[PDB]
RNA sequence: CCUCCUAAAGAGUAACGGAGGAGUACGAAGGUGCGCUCAGAACGGUCGGAAAUCGUUCAUAGAGUAUAAAGGCAAAAGCG
RNA sequence: UUACGACCAGGGCUACACACGUGCUACAAUGGUAGGUACAGAGGGCAGCUACACAGCGAUGUGAUGCGAAUCUCAAAAAGCCUAUCGUAGUCCGGAUUGGAGUCUGCAACUCGACUCCAUGAAGUAGGAAUCGCUAGUAAUCGCGGAUCAGAAUGCCGCGGUGAAU
């Protein structure tokens, strides 16, 4: 996972996109490639478009998805 | 039976006041309690039925009766008049004692018991519950046991309505919800 | 009740020792010991449980 | 004996018999016996009723099978219904 | 040899006419006294479901009647 | 030859109806577990190893000391021996898989890290046809180092312990 002493990890470039989205209270899906950023309750409610290697699949963030990484809901491989 | 002597003094009038009934013959009462055991896998071994009858005898305190197949069904590999279950019916003192024992001692011994469904009445005040393991009754001992069996406990009451049946059951202290 | 076809049915003193509550009730059980209630000495049966004893994260870290 | 709603073996030692409870391993059983005050080398069969109920009260803290299975199944459900990667492998 | 139809509302009535059965069974499946009521559907209920056993409510018979069919069958001729 | 060359982010090389090749861990009593009590070699250490003290169940964290090392350290060797217990059970065997909570390394551990703790406890009770290595400090078994390496060995390369049968 990570170390609690280090603190939550969120990419600065996406954190800026949510500080320019929760003040505005827009519903525009923020298009992002950083799957390595953990969903915090700060942007709970809005929509992101996470790159899964091929496309920017939409992930509407919910209340019980905080603490997870953005990539957990953007599978990259297709079984069948 | 202490539960009969308690229902004849407190529970009857409490049920009347609760349901708002204008006649003492309207308040529900339990008429009988029937314990059943489908041993459909019998008539191939006929020792499972022996153990089921012994378990019913010890649980109820009353010699049960072997129930035969009313029809012939190939899917269950049963032919007419084949012993495929066990049943006992308790009335009056025996049923009041059994239900007191079941509510006090045995019903907390059900593994992972949160409650009993309140929508399990058939729609005429009678209740039915399933016991998945017959070891919750202290009468049967864990040392000597054939296997783990189950049992139906059907509580047939004089209530004509769903709500009256559950009010009567809850007046006894039945664990609901 | 037909005669001598039913099992022995005698009063038993069940006792929830956690809350220390007694339940006097006829039963088919044959207890090893016998403890006296306010009346006679009934076959005593201890009980582990009875009807008297049975019953964001991101911000924190 | 009968602890936590299950029939733990009687001829075993206490610290081994208590592991038969779904939710109690061997270190949790050791910690339970430390608090209760019974030697882990004593058979469950020769255990007094007062200390049997003390062990029951001590067990009532840890999330045993009745609550544990519910909580674990709902934990798995929280991922299965969420559609995340871990849940997508959980369902298959 | 038996049952239905042909067969024309008494009986009977033919065809290489249209359809099916019999050449047994049972010492109880006979006699009597006593007692009972079926099939299905819905609802509730451990394994247990479409359907086993249990409980409830509808239910002149939609069952059963050793067997083919017809006619009968509650005083049951059905079931103990 | 404004691309089959070049740069960057994300993903993949880690997917699994399956099959095979090399292994590791087991299926236990010649053993598991809990206490004590011994006996090595070789190699590494500033791109670091850490005495000791404290905190923590633990991985580890903080302070601090010695050492470019025959000086200080990794580091305790394990199998072994004594006592207790388990008493043949899918178990006090086995430790996969899963749930939860953490520690480190690293910009970053979702895809896709390694360890720690608690819970779970899967197959597995000796393996068909077939087939492999080994002639002595060998096989068998037991631990310990190193290269690569920020982190990531059950592989590779070595070291010693016990130690056969024919």
């Amino acid at each position: 996972p990570r170390s609690l002493k280090k603190g939550p990890f969120i990419d600065a470039h996406l954190f800026a996109k949510v500080e320019n989205a929760l003040e505005t209270n827009s519903r525009k899906p923020i298009k992002t490639w950083s799957r390595r950023s953990m969903i915090l309750p700060q942007m709970v409610g809005l929509t992101l478009s996470v790159h899964n290697g091929r496309t920017h699949v939409p992930v509407i963030v919910s209340e019980q998805m905080v603490g997870h990484k953005l990539g957990e809901f953007a599978p990259t491989r297709t079984y069948r | 039976a202490r539960l009969k002597a308690l229902y004849n003094n407190e529970l009857k009038q409490k049920i009347k006041e609760e349901l708002g009934l204008d006649n003492v013959m309207q308040v529900p009462k339990i008429t009988k309690i029937t314990l059943n055991m489908g041993v459909g896998g019998a008539s191939q071994d006929k020792k499972l039925l022996e153990g089921a009858v012994a378990d019913m005898t010890a649980i109820a305190g009353q010699k049960p009766v072997v129930t035969k197949a009313r029809k012939s069904i190939a899917g269950f590999k049963i032919r007419e008049e084949w012993p495929i279950g066990c049943k006992v019916t308790l009335r009056g003192e025996q049923m009041y004692e059994f239900l007191d024992r079941l509510i006090a001692v045995a019903i907390p011994r059900v593994r992972d018991f949160r409650g009993f469904s309140p929508k399990a009445f058939d729609g005429r005040g009678n209740y039915s519950l399933g016991i998945k393991e017959q070891i919750v009754f202290p009468e049967v001992d864990f040392d000597k046991i054939d296997r783990i069996r189950g049992m139906d406990v059907t509580i047939t009451t004089s209530a004509a309505t769903d709500d009256e049946g559950r009010a009567l059951l809850k007046a006894f202290g039945f664990p609901f919800k | 009740m037909r005669k001598d076809i039913h099992p022995d049915y005698h009063d038993v003193l069940f006792h929830d020792t956690n809350a220390d509550v007694f339940f006097l009730t006829r039963s088919t059980v044959k207890t090893k010991t016998t403890r006296e209630y306010e009346g006679s000495e009934y076959p005593y049966y201890p009980l582990d449980i009875s009807s008297a004893s049975h019953p964001a994260s991101f911000n924190k870290r | 004996a009968r602890i936590a709603g299950v029939n733990i073996p009687d001829n075993k030692h206490a610290v081994i018999s208590l592991t038969y409870i779904f939710g109690v391993g061997r270190t949790t059983a050791q910690k339970i016996l430390e608090a209760v005050g019974i030697a882990p080398t004593t058979k469950v069969s020769q255990l007094d009723d007062i200390q049997l109920d003390a062990i029951r009260a001590q067990v009532a803290n840890y999330m045993t099978e009745g609550d544990l299975r519910r909580e674990v199944s709902m934990n798995i459900k929280r991922l299965v219904d969420l559609g995340c990667y871990r849940g997508i492998r959980h369902r298959r």
